């Protein structure tokens, strides 16, 4: 089947440059085109331009000339995007998609633009209490805070609990790092029975933490 | 390039009801007009293409009309799970033009939120800070108000807010405030509450614990 | 042919009128001695009537030294085409006996190596087809250059969004085109054959549904089958 895949999200310095790849596998290369797509925090989608990848030929939209070029590794089915000359205004989700036929995206790659540095997320359980107690039903969760840049990744059980998950978007503290909580409502029998484990994925910091979210003693 | 002015901003519209979204181009573009969905935290799913064809695995609810210059995005019975951003996308020559974008919400029924309040854990006082965490969870409309009470005093500027997204099933929100105080702060007082204002809720609700109860 | 002008009379020595009752239908191409090249739809909706190949013609109605209408000994489709499918559209016509070769009637060579023809290069198309979005079709063989569009352009949502396999080309076609009854008609290069024109119901002279070719080159192991 037709595949995508875009590298992992990075964080560049104003004035530096970045290269994001498009690895695409499952169809012949050179019969489509790779399109270029940017979202800005909470914006609109935003048609970049294209490169052809048959002819290596490059169409941008206005607001995309100069700073930004397509290019190819057709050895390993590779599309490229390169942005120079880095501003806190090219902070943004960049995708490829595939031109024509089944349509294709690739997952999206998060550029963070700020003169701040890394910091991996501390993890602390929101422990599941008579005062988060709902009857027969129980909220717990996990803080994620204290970290730089986005994104963070919040799956509960290795992505087996889905089912009342509530993943809050993260908030920008005075401190100049995000913080993020992620909730999930679960029948109160279940708990000392049944684990829950919040597993938060950096990237940027090549942090994995697996907290398990306990019941306490007061 | 080729402009498009797609309209409106923003809708609200109930479960059964029809959704119409316009796209107007700066030229005559023929049948070339293109309909994508992006759900709050995934990547745009082409819905409609030139002809106003429909895609594989998208519900026969949506549909598009038009030719030249004044295009329609139509879906004829609301569903909980069509809540996203919707964008047109013309794609008569290079350079492509997405429209603004159109963010469609669900109108229902006023669900009063369920209030949780989570201390802070003993590791995360080990590093110095205090979060105190307050959940109001599965509520309709948006609109909440969240107070908070350190040992009966009103509390301001050390408290976030963050909302999620309409959930694709029971068209809910939920919210968590968190109050961030120092752990010397934090061990100086012992009330902590959270007072929530909601549509949902006949008074405002306070949900709260004395420092060092589970 | 759209957009373009009259050929000079028998300077195409290949070029063969696929007839259904004495009126012209296809293009093709006299490819060997007894054998014409031309597409598999063409006798999609003629099961009926009488198929011939006129040869050295340059006037379909005119008489000329050169024209000869041969009958149809045998009609070979490719095997894998069908009525479904733009894929594999060819098809092998065997004359009554051997052309009579002269300076108006010869074969064309064809490309043996598989491998595509360059963006950009220059083509020459052939045929009896419309001239026109009026369906005027002329009386005297038409031709038109066109240059050769890469298949990732060509595949593009605006164009054929994908439909474009690696045994099918594309060629321009702003105000310059192939058209209905332009099919199974030659599409050359540098006086090599490279495909055969495939309109089917495609609008044409517009720069937003390029002109589609089958490339003979991907089909070289099936016509020396046929032909041997």
């Amino acid at each position: 089947e037709v595949q995508l895949v875009q590298s992992g999200p990075e964080l560049k310095k104003p004035g530096a440059s970045v290269k994001v790849s498009c690895k695409a596998s499952g169809y012949t290369f050179t019969n489509y085109g790779m399109n270029w797509v940017r979202q800005a925090p909470g914006q609109g989608l935003e048609w970049m331009g294209w490169i052809n990848t048959y002819t290596g030929e490059t169409t941008y939209a206005d607001d995309f000339k100069g700073r930004f070029v397509f290019s190819l590794d057709t050895s390993v089915s590779t599309a490229y995007l390169q942005i120079s000359s880095l501003k806190a205004e090219d902070t943004a989700v960049y995708y490829c998609e595939r031109e024509g036929g089944v349509n294709n995206w690739g997952q999206g790659t998060l550029v963070t633009v700020s003169s701040a540095s890394t910091k991996g997320p501390s993890v602390f359980p929101l422990a599941p209490s008579s005062k988060s107690t709902s009857g027969g039903t129980a909220a717990l969760g996990c803080l994620v805070k204290d970290y730089f840049p986005e994104p963070v990744t919040v799956s509960w059980n290795s992505g087996a609990l889905t089912s009342g998950v509530h993943t809050f978007p993260a908030v920008l503290q005075s401190s100049g790092l995000y913080s993020l909580s992620s909730v999930v409502t679960v029948p109160s029998s279940s708990l000392g029975t049944q684990t829950y484990i919040c597993n938060v994925n950096h990237k940027p910091s090549n942090t994995k933490v697996d907290k398990k979210v306990e019941p306490k003693s007061c | 390039d080729i402009q498009v002015t797609q309209s409106p901003s923003s809708l609200s519209a109930s479960v059964g009801d029809r959704v119409t979204i316009t796209c107007i181009t700066s030229t005559d573009i023929d049948d070339d007009m293109n309909w994508y969905q992006q759900k709050p935290g995934k990547v745009p799913k082409l819905l409609i293409s030139g002809g106003n064809t429909l895609r594989p695995g998208v519900p026969s609810r949506f549909s598009g009309s038009g030719s030249g210059t004044d295009f329609t995005l139509t879906i004829s019975s609301l569903q909980p799970e069509d809540v996203a951003t919707y964008y047109c996308l013309q794609s008569d020559s290079l350079p492509y033009t997405f429209g603004q974008g159109t963010k469609v919400e669900i109108k229902r029924t006023v669900a009063a939120p369920s209030v949780f309040i989570f201390p802070p854990s003993d590791e995360q006082l080990k590093s110095g800070t205090a979060s105190v965490v307050c959940l109001l969870n599965n509520f309709y409309p948006r609109e909440a108000k969240v107070q908070w009470k350190v040992d009966n005093a009103l509390q301001s500027g050390n408290s976030q807010e963050s909302v999620t997204e309409q959930d694709s099933k029971d068209s809910t929100y939920s919210l968590s405030s968190t109050l961030t105080l120092s752990k010397a702060d934090y061990e100086k007082h012992k009330v902590y509450a959270c007072e929530v204002t909601h549509q949902g809720l006949s008074s405002p609700v306070t949900k709260s614990f004395n420092r060092g109860e589970c | 042919i759209l957009g373009g002008r009259e050929a000079e009379a028998h300077a195409r020595p290949y070029m063969a009128s696929v007839q259904l009752n004495g009126a012209h239908l296809c293009g093709g191409v006299l490819v060997a001695e007894q054998w014409v090249l031309s597409a598999a739809h063409c006798l999609e909706d003629a099961a009926d009537g009488k198929v011939q190949v006129l040869l050295g013609a340059h006037s379909l109605s005119q008489p000329e030294p050169s024209k000869r209408l041969y009958d149809v000994l045998r009609a070979v489709p490719h095997p894998d085409s069908q009525p479904d499918t733009i894929d594999h559209d060819l098809l092998l016509l065997q004359l009554s006996e051997k052309a009579t070769l002269g300076p108006a009637v010869r074969p064309l060579p064809w490309q043996r190596v598989d491998r595509d023809v360059a963006p950009g290069t220059l083509c020459d198309v052939a045929g009896w087809g419309i001239v026109n979005h009026a369906g005027r079709r002329p009386d005297s063989l038409q031709h038109v250059l066109l240059p050769v569009l890469d298949r990732a352009t060509c595949n593009r949502r605006t164009h054929h969004d994908g439909a474009i396999t690696e045994r099918l080309m594309c060629a321009e076609s702003n105000r310059r085109d192939s058209c209905k009854g332009d099919s199974g008609g030659p599409l050359v290069c540098g006086g090599v054959l490279e495909g055969v024109v495939t309109s089917g119901s495609r609008v044409c002279g517009n720069r937003k549904k390029p002109g589609i070719y089958t490339r003979v080159a991907s089909y070289a192991a099936w016509i020396d089958s046929v032909l041997a």
